[PDB]
């Protein structure tokens, strides 16, 4: 695996799957009771 | 629910009484006025903050003073 | 196609007018949030901040957000109007029938953006207004800049509020009291409605004398 | 129709005259609900049966609001 | 036109310096309201009646002086970006003899040094500053929906949410999913927050854009 | 709807969206939360300090990298 | 004749009774919906639902998508497929965040009899209240929605993807 | 054409009550009148009176007071206002003593006063990190 | 040009910065 | 729980790993890269002087079989009513408790089984890393030297 | 032959033949039924009869526009399509069929809002009914005529065979 192939690794998995579980996560922390 | 108080310089005229559309002020028995009758806020649940009462008094700075505060389905008004 | 859009967006225009407009006719005796509205009149800034804020319910404050939104659709509606006659309709035919337009047909492949607005017919066709200082268009260029500082006049009263007016007046008012000058007809400031009123006549009459005197200049230079 | 100044100030003008009149027209309709409608003398009619719907024919209009809005402008 | 624009740039912090100051020690109280430290730094407003009571508090007085901190800001900045884009290019006349009036302004910096940024793509390609424009644009669309949230206030957008919140109530394929919290509109202090934050954010990028395309595209 | 602004019940109590707007809004006002010390209050503003100090260095520190991988310099 | 009336002879009730809210036509079309049609598990509701949304979401996809062809590519409608079926699974992570969020509940229209019945002095908003008393208004009852959903949508997008070959193909 | 005889000849408007008024609370004002009169409702258009018992049911109390307000213009001033709960838990509101809160009655305290003007607030500087 | 190694060891430091991190925001509560 | 499914993967993948290793030594593992025209220019790695160097086609088939095992675990965990060993513990469930430092010496289809096999696993990867790193070869010449030379022949 | 809608005044409940003197409710309904459904399809089909001979913009053109030859010349996968509409639509009313209180033509469940018909009510299904016989004699003259002739409605008046 080459250093080129670092942004094409990374670039999709940060930009939609962190808004992905970060999205469930905070709904999730949002919508909580007690 | 929003505060309302009311202070000592209330000359009885009722007008804040009858301009509130939610039924939260009323008028009891008091000797520090001519009127003999002072406003209260008994029902401050129902308080809307509209502040119409504030609206209709007379007194210099005002006698029945709102502050708002907390939210609830009653004071924001929701028919839903 | 760049009539196909450019219709629809005259069609989403006069859509939203109609809604405001009509919202404001609908609900201009009662509703869900004032259920007495009739009794407040035609015209009146509020019921108060309760309800989270019950600003501009009334049916004038309709009419007022309706202007906005007319003067909005007639703007876009002229433009269009322009730019079509202009690039596929005005011009001169030659005399063996070859027709050229003022603009040279650039309507159908560039008022498809809204970046090919704002160059090709905006830019573009602004340079006679602003290339006219010292022609006999010079009023037309002297309008046009007025009508901005109108126009952005008007910002003022639509995007603050009297509390603020009235408690500078405040301070102004002391300072006529110390010098003896202050007016028995006590200064207030201007009314809500009747700010929001001042607000959009100003804006109106800056965007229309903008694109008038815009129109007026480069349709007279070509 | 070779005068291209008076054509186009012609019709910018009457436009411009039009769509203020337009809101005008809704202006008073407004006025009229407001001060001189009687809610007896209008039971069961055209203007009280608007009036009994007025929420559908807001949320509609206000959906093919958006709806022109969004494909047009998009 | 240094002199000229020195005293813009005074008028323009004399301006904001009055807001704030005014704000600041108007913050306590006033005639309109003398009891206004009861009611906190921030808050919507005192009320309909005994005049009105818009944008009475001391956020608010913020919220107007940050509006003419911008326009000071971009005054500052268009006679420093003007006075080097001229000193570079060696046309320090144009500055010299344009700079004293507006129209001057507004030909000699603004239309003459967008046209690079407008041309970073045409229906015939695209260069570098594409970017730019694009973000030209933005700034323009998020300076516009700071109108928006700023000209039109609450209670026009609170009835619109009720009709909204009917439809979905009366609709089927919808009823089966409700909302947990009653969706209202944004209340006077966060809306006037929310148009400053569009104002402020479309002005910055707009501005960015213009400066560093033109620079760009100007020389070399 | 009974745990986002742990810091103000008075929020948390709110049943429409202005709980989670202004939960947003009023996370830094330290001084206006519930359950409120000054030792709270200076302890809470120096670790924010650290880690505000923290992400300052961190930005620096992607700025040199970035020019160091993908740069010309 | 009045072709409008109040909805059930309730005034008072945001509805009414319009030819189009209660209209025979109105009452079998939806009778007939996957939703609303009887004799039919949660599951089976969230697999039809699936099925059916997924079969006509594939189409927009491929059709319009970034890869599209005026021929016929297995690239765009692989593209088309994979698009829809990602799409799928974004509808079921928000199936399922609102059904951990909405209910707590594992057997309805029972829950409400018994504390309409035995008392419900509790913390209420489980044993009392409870709106709606369909089996897809439960915990377990809206997990086996989205599971027939994701499943349904699957499938469903599959079988599109190879009526859409077919159909380019042999055609 | 009615659930119930007393209520008044409405013909039904998309502005009555919502869901909100079957789970959480709604409100019934009652009056008696003694002409059929035609009323305009605080949510939709034009209803008629009963010539006797009237029941109208609303999903806020601000609804029924305007509703109740309108109502003193027919010389009516016998209407009352209730609470009902999710199930049938009454509560009478509007008149609830008997007598209008507008007139003074006996057995009513002082709820809310302050024995002093607005200026005799405390500063807000001592009502913190307290 | 920078190696493989080394853009390795600066991407798992940078995840120990990471650890810190949330155990920092965990500590400032909920 | 976490580590009774973490070694699970673990045999899997040793198991996709000796697959990946004949495929390569076998001819199979299609040759050359992807094509920019056809998948757009995020397939793209760098251009050099003029030509543009792509993912390799090899590299997008491999993905794509993971891909096709790790939809395979996703539709498993958004499927807990349906399949026998579920990915999170329910509300209530309490972890199974830890096996120890010697899990229990049960042989066959035993939970202990599977729970040293996954360990033993876990730790052969990590060996397997650590050994690529500190030598520096690939993870198949590695592998192909814990064989012997049985897997790339 | 009863106090059934669809009786006006040329000929007053028109049983000549006593199909309804001897039929029971069931019979009438299912008579009704068929009545209606036909006269329907007759006022559709004589529309688009005349409309397709002088008008066919679907189909760029072709589609020759007399009747019974364009019956041969669409697609065959749009017959397939429009076949299974109408299945559909058919399955759609059997269901409501079954809905209590149904009338035999009433597809709209006017029954839940029309109780006590009025005499306009009757009158407009007496002139739907009217019109839907009318159609169907119209419509089996088109189809007799261009069969026997070869030129479709508007192309035989045209010319004059008549
Ligand atoms: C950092 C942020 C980010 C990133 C990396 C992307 C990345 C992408 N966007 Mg995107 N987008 C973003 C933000 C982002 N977007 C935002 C904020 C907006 C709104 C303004 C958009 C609006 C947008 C539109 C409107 C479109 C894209 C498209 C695309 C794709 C480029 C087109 C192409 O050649 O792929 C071709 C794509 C494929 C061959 C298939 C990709 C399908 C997904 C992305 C693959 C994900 C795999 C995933 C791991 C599967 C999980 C397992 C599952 C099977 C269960 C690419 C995947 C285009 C596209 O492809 O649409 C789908 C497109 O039409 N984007
Ligand atoms: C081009 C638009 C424009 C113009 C000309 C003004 C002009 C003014 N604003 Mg202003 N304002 C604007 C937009 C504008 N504003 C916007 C968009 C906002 C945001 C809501 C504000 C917010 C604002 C605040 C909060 C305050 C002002 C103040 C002032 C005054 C400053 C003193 C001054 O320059 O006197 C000279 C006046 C002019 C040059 C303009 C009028 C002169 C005309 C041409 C005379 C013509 C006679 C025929 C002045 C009247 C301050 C003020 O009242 O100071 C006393 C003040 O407190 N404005
Ligand atoms: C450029 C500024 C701007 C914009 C964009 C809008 C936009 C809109 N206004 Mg308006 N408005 C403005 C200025 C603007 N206004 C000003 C200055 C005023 C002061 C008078 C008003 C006063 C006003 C009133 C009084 C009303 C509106 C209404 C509307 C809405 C019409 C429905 C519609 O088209 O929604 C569609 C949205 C858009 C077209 C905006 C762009 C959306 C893009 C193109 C598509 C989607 C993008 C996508 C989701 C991005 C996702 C990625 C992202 C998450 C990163 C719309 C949101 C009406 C309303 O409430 O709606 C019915 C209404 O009643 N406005
Ligand atoms: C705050 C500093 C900072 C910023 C703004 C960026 C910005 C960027 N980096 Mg990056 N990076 C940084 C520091 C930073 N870097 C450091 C310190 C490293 C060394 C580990 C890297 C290593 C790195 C690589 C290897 C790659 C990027 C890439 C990118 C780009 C796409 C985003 C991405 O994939 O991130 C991925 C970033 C990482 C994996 C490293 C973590 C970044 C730092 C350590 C975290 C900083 C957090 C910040 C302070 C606040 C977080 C807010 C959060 C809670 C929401 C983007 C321009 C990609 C690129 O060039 O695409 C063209 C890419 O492939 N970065
Ligand atoms: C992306 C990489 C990846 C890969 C290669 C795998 C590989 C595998 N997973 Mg998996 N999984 C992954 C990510 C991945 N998973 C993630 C991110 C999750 C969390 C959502 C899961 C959740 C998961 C579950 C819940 C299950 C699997 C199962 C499986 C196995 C199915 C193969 C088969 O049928 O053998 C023949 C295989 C070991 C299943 C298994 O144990 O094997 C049958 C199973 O039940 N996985
Ligand atoms: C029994 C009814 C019937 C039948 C079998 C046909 C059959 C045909 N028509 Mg046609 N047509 C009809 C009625 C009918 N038409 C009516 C009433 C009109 C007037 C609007 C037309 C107008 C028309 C045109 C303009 C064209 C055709 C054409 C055609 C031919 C190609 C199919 C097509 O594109 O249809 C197109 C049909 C329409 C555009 C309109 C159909 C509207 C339907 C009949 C009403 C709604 C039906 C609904 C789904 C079911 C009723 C609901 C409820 C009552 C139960 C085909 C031979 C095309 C051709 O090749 O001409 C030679 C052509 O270009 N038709
Ligand atoms: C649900 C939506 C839907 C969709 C996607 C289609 C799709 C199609 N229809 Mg179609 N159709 C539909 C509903 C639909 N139909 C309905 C409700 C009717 C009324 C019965 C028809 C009646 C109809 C006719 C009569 C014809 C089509 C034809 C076609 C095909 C050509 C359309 C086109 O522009 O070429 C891309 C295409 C496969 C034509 C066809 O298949 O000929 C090749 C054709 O002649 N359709
Ligand atoms: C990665 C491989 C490396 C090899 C190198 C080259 C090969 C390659 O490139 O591969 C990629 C490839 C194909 C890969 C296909 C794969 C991995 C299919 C896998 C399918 C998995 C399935 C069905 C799992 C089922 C599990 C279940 C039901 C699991 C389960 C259970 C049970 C069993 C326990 C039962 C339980 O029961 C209860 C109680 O529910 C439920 C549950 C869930 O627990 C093709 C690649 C290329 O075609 C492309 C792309 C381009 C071509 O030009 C070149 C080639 C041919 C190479
Ligand atoms: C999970 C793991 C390996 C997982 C591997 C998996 C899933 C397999 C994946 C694959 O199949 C796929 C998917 C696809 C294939 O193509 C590729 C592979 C890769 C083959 C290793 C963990 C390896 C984990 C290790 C080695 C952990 C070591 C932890 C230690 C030493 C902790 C010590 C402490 O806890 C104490 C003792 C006391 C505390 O107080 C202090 C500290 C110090 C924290
Ligand atoms: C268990 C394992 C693989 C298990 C695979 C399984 C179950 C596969 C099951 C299958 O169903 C699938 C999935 C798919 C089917 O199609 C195929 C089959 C087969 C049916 C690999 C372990 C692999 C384990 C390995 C490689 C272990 C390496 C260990 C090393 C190097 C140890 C070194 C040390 O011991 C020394 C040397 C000295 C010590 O002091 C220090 C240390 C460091 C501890
Ligand atoms: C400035 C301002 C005031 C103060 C404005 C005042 C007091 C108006 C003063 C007008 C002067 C006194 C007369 C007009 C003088 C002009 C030079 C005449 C007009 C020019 C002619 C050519 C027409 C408000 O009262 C107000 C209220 C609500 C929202 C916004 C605002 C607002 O922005």
């Amino acid at each position: 695996m080459s250093l080129d192939l670092l942004p094409s690794f990374f670039v999709p998995l940060v930009g939609l799957v962190l808004p992905l579980f970060s999205i469930i996560g905070l709904f999730l922390y949002i919508e909580k009771e007690n | 629910s929003h505060t309302v108080k009311i202070y000592d310089t209330c000359i009885g005229c009722t007008q804040c009484v009858r301009a509130c559309p939610t039924d939260v002020l009323e008028m009891v028995p008091w000797d520090g006025c001519k009127a003999g009758q002072i406003a209260s806020a008994p029902r401050t649940e129902d308080c809307v903050g509209c502040k119409r009462c504030e609206t209709a008094c007379p007194t210099d700075f005002l006698s029945v003073r709102v502050y708002l505060g907390g939210e609830t389905t009653r004071s924001l008004g929701l028919a839903y | 196609t760049a009539d196909f859009l450019v219709h629809h967006i005259h069609a989403f225009t006069i859509h939203v007018t109609v809604l405001i407009l009509l919202k404001g006719v609908l609900y201009s005796r009662n509703s869900r949030l004032i259920p007495d509205k009739a009794n407040l009149g035609f015209r009146f800034p509020c019921d108060g901040p309760g309800r989270g804020g019950t600003c501009q319910v009334s049916a004038w404050d309709h009419v007022f957000l309706g202007l906005f939104w007319m003067y909005n659709s007639i703007s876009i509606v002229i433009f269009h109007f322009s730019w079509k006659m202009q690039s596929d309709v005005w011009g001169t035919v030659s005399p063996t029938g070859a027709v050229s337009h003022i603009t040279g047909g650039n309507f159908a492949q560039s008022s498809i953006t809204i970046n090919g607005w704002l160059r090709d017919f905006l830019w573009s066709q602004a340079a006679q207004v602003v290339q006219s200082y010292g022609s006999s268009l010079s009023a037309y260029g002297l309008i046009f800049l007025g009508a901005h500082f109108i126009w952005a006049f008007s910002l003022m009263f639509l995007f603050s509020g009297r509390g603020y007016w009235q408690e500078l007046i405040e301070s102004i008012v002391w300072a006529h009291n110390k010098l003896k000058v202050a007016p028995s007809i006590q200064p207030r400031a201007l009314s809500i409605t009747q700010g929001r009123a001042v607000g959009v006549a100003h804006y109106l009459l800056g965007g229309i004398g903008t694109t008038w005197a815009f129109f007026l200049a480069r349709i007279i230079s070509v | 129709a070779i005068d291209y100044p008076t054509q186009l100030s012609l019709f910018t003008h009457h436009v411009w005259i039009g769509g203020f009149c337009i809101v005008g027209g809704a202006a008073h309709g407004a006025i009229f609900f407001v001060r001189d409608y009687n809610a007896a003398n209008n039971y069961n009619n055209l203007i009280d049966r608007v009036i009994r719907h007025r929420d559908a024919i807001i949320s509609h209009l206000n959906w093919v609001c958006i709806f022109l809005g969004c494909h047009s402008f998009g | 036109g240094d002199f000229l624009v020195h005293h813009a740039i005074a008028l323009g912090l004399h301006t904001t310096t009055l807001i704030l100051v005014k704000g600041a020690l108007d913050a306590r109280g006033s005639k309109l309201m003398p009891d206004k430290k009861d009611f906190g730094y921030s808050f919507p407003c005192d009320g309909p009646g005994r005049g009105g009571t818009c944008d009475i508090s001391a956020w608010d007085a913020f919220y107007l002086a940050m509006f003419w901190m911008l326009n000071t800001i971009g005054w500052v900045t268009f006679y420093w970006h003007w006075k080097h884009l001229t000193l570079w290019q060696g046309n320090q006349v144009q500055f010299n003899e344009s700079s004293n009036y507006i129209m001057g302004w507004l030909r000699d910096y603004l239309w003459l040094n967008s046209s690079p940024l407008i041309n970073g793509y045409n229906p015939f390609g695209m260069n570098s500053l594409s970017v730019w424009a694009w973000m030209f644009l933005f700034g323009h669309l998020v300076w516009a929906t700071g109108f928006m949230f700023l000209i039109s206030w609450r209670g026009y957008w609170q009835e619109l949410i009720e009709t909204i919140v009917w439809a979905h109530e009366r609709t089927p394929l919808a009823n089966l999913v409700r909302w947990k919290d009653k969706p209202v509109a944004l209340s006077i202090v966060q809306a006037r927050l929310v148009g400053l934050a569009h104002f402020t954010i479309g002005y910055v990028l707009t501005y960015a854009a213009f400066v560093i395309a033109s620079t760009i595209g100007k020389l070399g | 709807v009974y745990k986002f602004p742990k810091f103000s019940k008075a929020l948390a109590e709110d049943p429409s969206t202005r709980r989670i707007w202004y939960g947003i809004a009023t996370a830094h006002d330290f001084e206006s939360h519930d359950a409120m010390t000054e030792s709270k209050l200076y302890q809470k503003i120096f670790a924010s300090h650290f880690g505000h100090i923290a992400i300052i260095f961190l930005w620096t520190a992607g700025n040199l990298f970035h020019v160091a991988w993908q740069g010309n310099f | 004749v009045s072709f409008i009336k109040p909805y059930r002879q309730d005034p008072f009730v945001g509805h009414l009774a319009t030819p189009i809210t209660t209209s025979a036509f109105t009452r079998a079309y939806l009778k007939v919906l996957p939703a609303y049609r009887p004799g039919l598990t949660p599951l089976s509701r969230g697999a039809e639902i699936g099925f059916t949304h997924g079969y006509f979401l594939i189409g927009p996809f491929y059709t319009y998508g970034p890869l599209r062809s005026v021929e016929f590519s297995l690239t765009s409608l692989a593209a088309g497929l994979l698009a829809a079926i990602t799409l799928l699974l974004i509808l079921t992570v928000g199936l399922s965040i609102y059904g951990q969020v909405t209910y707590d509940v594992y057997d309805n229209a029972l829950i409400v009899k018994l504390v309409r019945q035995m008392v419900g002095s509790e913390r209420t908003q489980d044993l009392p209240q409870i709106k709606g008393t369909s089996e897809l208004d439960t915990v377990l009852g809206w997990q086996k929605f989205s599971e027939g959903f994701f499943s349904g949508g699957l499938i469903g997008s599959i079988v599109a993807a190879v009526g859409i070959a077919l159909y380019s193909t042999y055609l | 054409k009615l659930k119930q005889s007393d209520f008044p000849k409405f013909e039904g408007s998309t502005g009555g009550w919502l869901s909100a008024a079957k789970n959480e609370e709604k409100y019934v004002i009652i009056w008696t009148s003694k002409d059929a009169s035609l009323f305009e409702m605080p949510t939709g258009g034009t209803a008629k009176m009963n010539a006797g018992n009237n029941v109208a049911y609303f999903a806020r109390k601000e609804q029924c007071l305007a509703l109740g307000s309108q109502l003193r213009g027919f010389k009516i001033t016998n209407y009352k206002i209730f609470r009902i709960y999710p199930p049938l838990d009454i509560t009478l509101l509007h008149p609830f003593d008997g007598v209008f809160p507008e007139k003074v009655n006996q057995g009513r305290s002082p709820v809310g006063k302050r024995d002093a003007s607005i200026g005799g607030n405390p500063n807000p500087a001592s009502l913190k990190f307290q | 040009m920078i190696y493989d190694s080394q853009v390795y060891i600066a991407l798992v430091i940078a995840v120990v910065a990471s650890v810190l991190a949330i155990r920092l925001g965990a500590t400032l509560y909920n | 729980k976490a580590e009774r499914w973490n070694g699970r993967h673990a045999m899997f993948g040793w198991i996709v790993l000796l697959a990946t290793g004949y495929a390569q030594a076998h001819g199979l593992l299609p040759e050359g890269g992807m094509d920019a025209k056809e998948w757009g220019t995020w397939v793209i790695v760098s251009t050099t002087n003029g030509e543009q160097v792509t993912i390799p086609a090899a590299r997008a088939a491999i993905a794509i079989g993971h891909l096709h095992f790790g939809a395979v675990g996703v539709f498993a965990a958004y499927s807990k009513n349906s399949v026998k060993d579920r990915l999170l513990l329910e509300p209530g469930e309490k972890d199974e408790a830890p096996a120890g430092l010697f899990p229990a010496l049960r042989p066959g289809l035993t939970k202990e089984a599977e729970m040293l096999n996954g360990r033993v696993a876990m730790l052969g990867l990590v060996a397997l890393v650590a050994v690529s790193a500190a030598t520096g070869q690939d993870i198949l010449s590695v592998i192909d030297q814990g064989l012997g030379g049985l897997l790339l022949k | 032959l009863d106090g059934m809608i669809g009786s006006s005044a040329p000929f007053k409940n028109f049983d000549p033949l006593g199909f309804a003197a001897k039929a029971d409710q069931k019979t009438l309904n299912k008579y009704r039924e068929s009545e209606l459904k036909h006269g329907r399809v007759a006022m559709l089909a004589v529309l688009g009869w005349i409309v397709q001979e002088f008008w066919h913009p679907l189909y760029d053109g072709k589609l020759s526009s007399n009747p019974l030859k364009a019956l041969t010349e669409v697609p065959l996968i749009g017959w397939a399509q429009i076949f299974v509409a109408i299945n559909v639509i058919e399955y759609l009313q059997n269901k409501i069929k079954e809905l209590p209180g149904y009338r035999p033509g009433d597809y709209l469940g006017t029954w839940e809002w029309v109780e006590q018909s009025d005499e306009g009510w009757d009158s407009y299904q007496t002139k739907e009914l009217n019109n839907g016989r009318l159609a169907m004699v119209a419509i089996a003259g088109l189809i007799v005529q261009d069969l026997i002739t070869g030129q479709a409605a508007l192309e035989q008046i045209t010319a004059g065979n008549t």
